[PDB]
């Protein structure tokens, strides 16, 4: 009696999520590049968000922070693109620190 | 107070004056400005020529008049004609896109007028009659 | 036959006649009447009408294409993050 | 069918405006309309100067007549409205509650890309 | 053959269309004070799709409707009646200064 896959996708976190848009996730800053963190969040891609002005020496690696996505993976089909062009990162809104 | 660029309309009581004056009284200064002239009449509310000028008028003659120059020579024998009469504040219509189109409104501004309203009616054709062929050149 | 001093009128603010003149023409152009204006000195042909709108609209959707592209792709115009690799 | 007159009638006093109503309806009903409503805008001035019958208005009272007419007279109460004098102006169109509202769902969007080529 | 297969079915999360402000509303030549909200009020031009974001059935409709009232005595044709420049802004347009 092992776990089916299909059962693991429907219990996965990322499944309930449902739509990204405006939802509310956690994730933690793996990198930074002088002021540009960038933020696993258990999706696909991470995403890169500038460093606040206010507490921004409070940012660093491991740092868990609290991001509103607006999209998983960034694409868009440009005129005359057979396929969709990516820029293989998320779009998110750093919304600051998150305290346990 | 907030200034509106809008003109304050006819029939409505507003509160800006000029001289004791309404905005439906203030004498009007058409310009016309076409490519080889330039013309300028001030008129009283109740339509009564007070002053002409033009590039012709002031001297300049065939391809001179279409100079900017000429045009604000213009504005200022117009502005010094029509203060002979007592016109201070003006509304200033203005036809064409000639060169001188904003020239003669410096010219008025030189000869003493105050500009409180600049129109724009250039006779503009809702598809109207034909214009002449294109230059071959 | 319409009122008059209502269309393409611009009121005077503190005697400042330049800067009425030229918030007037910046409406005419606009709205296009200036180019109208213009066009209009002259009789353009149907066919070369035609054209030249045809040529505009692919124009305008050209450009707005390649600055779409160009918006999205100067998100990743930022420091190299693996430098030396 | 159902028509709607746009009528735009000379400033005038009110028996005049009365007498003015009462003529054009009964025309109406001579050609065969019945008059569903009558109906009064106010009076205002014209958008634009308007001249009718070798006179210049700058305003003038607003009134819709609703009604049922054969197509036929539709024409000729054009006609009448044309010979009168108190009339400024005056315009008969199908009755807009006569043209439902199909119902739009929304906008949908198009690829930018094949306007170019369409 | 398993439960946690998934289902055919429409989009559950799918958002409604943005429909356009005048979407579901009757336009009407009569109504002067909603057609002068499309056009310019300097001149009187009936302002494009872009401008007024509205849908291609409504800004037909819209464009009819002031062509009707400006013929028919109820709109100016050359400007936008003052009586109305104080009126919601609708329109995607910026002028002054
Ligand atoms: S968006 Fe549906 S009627 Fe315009």
């Amino acid at each position: 009696n092992v776990e089916s896959f299909a059962s693991m996708l429907r219990h996965s976190p990322l499944t309930q999520m449902g739509p990204a848009k405006d939802k509310l996730v956690i994730g933690r800053i793996f990198h930074i590049v002088e002021n540009d963190l960038y933020i696993d969040f258990g999706g696909k891609f991470h995403c890169v968000c500038r460093r606040p002005e206010v507490d921004g020496e409070k940012y660093q690696k491991g740092t868990r922070v609290r991001l509103r996505l607006l999209d998983l993976e960034l694409t868009s089909r440009f005129l005359g693109a057979t396929t969709d062009t990516t820029v293989l990162e998320a779009n998110a809104v750093l919304l600051g620190i998150q305290e346990s | 107070t907030k200034f509106s660029i809008y003109p304050p309309i006819p029939g409505e009581e507003s509160s800006l004056r000029w001289a004791g004056k309404k905005f439906e009284e203030i004498p009007i200064a058409h310009i016309k400005a076409s490519h080889n002239n330039t013309q300028i009449q001030v008129v009283s509310a109740s339509n009564e020529p007070l002053a002409f000028a033009s590039c012709g008028t002031e001297g300049f003659r065939n391809a001179k008049k279409g100079t900017g120059i000429a045009a604000q020579t213009a504005g200022i024998a117009a502005a010094a004609r029509a203060k002979q009469k007592g016109v201070i504040h003006i509304r200033v219509v203005v036809k064409g896109l000639g060169p001188g189109r904003l020239s003669a409104m410096h010219g008025l501004i030189m000869g003493g007028l105050e500009v409180i309203s600049i129109t724009d009616n250039t006779p503009i054709p809702h598809n109207g009659c034909r214009p002449r062929k294109a230059r071959k050149l | 036959k319409h009122l008059k001093f209502i269309a393409r009128t611009v009121m005077v603010q503190e005697g400042n006649v330049e800067s009425a003149y030229r918030t007037l023409n910046r409406i005419l152009t606009m709205d296009g009447l200036i180019e109208d204006i213009k066009h209009r000195r002259y009789y353009e042909k149907p066919c070369r009408r035609r054209q030249r709108e045809s040529y505009e609209r692919c124009r305008r959707i050209y450009n707005m294409e390649m600055a779409r592209k160009i918006n999205f792709l100067m998100r990743k115009n930022r420091a190299d993050p693996w430098q030396g690799c | 069918p159902r028509y709607e007159l746009a009528l735009i009638l000379k400033a005038m006093q009110r028996p005049e405006t009365a007498a003015t109503l009462k003529r054009t309806i009964e025309a109406l009903m001579d050609r065969g309309a019945i008059v569903r409503d009558l109906e009064n805008l106010g009076e205002r001035a014209l958008p634009y100067r308007i001249s009718a019958h070798s006179q210049q208005h700058n305003r003038g009272g607003y009134f819709l007549v609703d009604f049922y007419a054969p197509t036929a007279a539709v024409e000729s109460m054009v006609e009448h409205l044309s010979r009168d004098i108190d009339v400024i102006r005056g315009n008969i169109v199908k009755h807009p509650l006569t043209q439902e509202l199909k119902e739009c769902e929304g906008i949908v969007p198009v690829p930018l890309a094949e306007k170019l080529y369409s | 053959s398993n439960e946690d297969l998934p289902i055919s079915m429409e989009n559950p999360y799918k958002e409604p269309l943005k429909k356009c402000i005048l979407c579901g509303k009757h336009v009407d030549y009569k109504n002067v004070q909603l057609l002068s909200q499309f056009v310019s009020p300097f001149t009187g031009c009936i302002y494009g799709r872009h401008i007024t974001g509205l849908c291609g059935k409504k800004q037909k409709e819209i464009t009819k409707a002031i062509k009707r009232a400006q013929i028919m005595g109820f709109m100016p044709v050359t400007y936008k009646d003052p009586a109305y420049l104080k009126d919601p802004k609708v329109c995607n347009i910026r002028y002054r200064e």
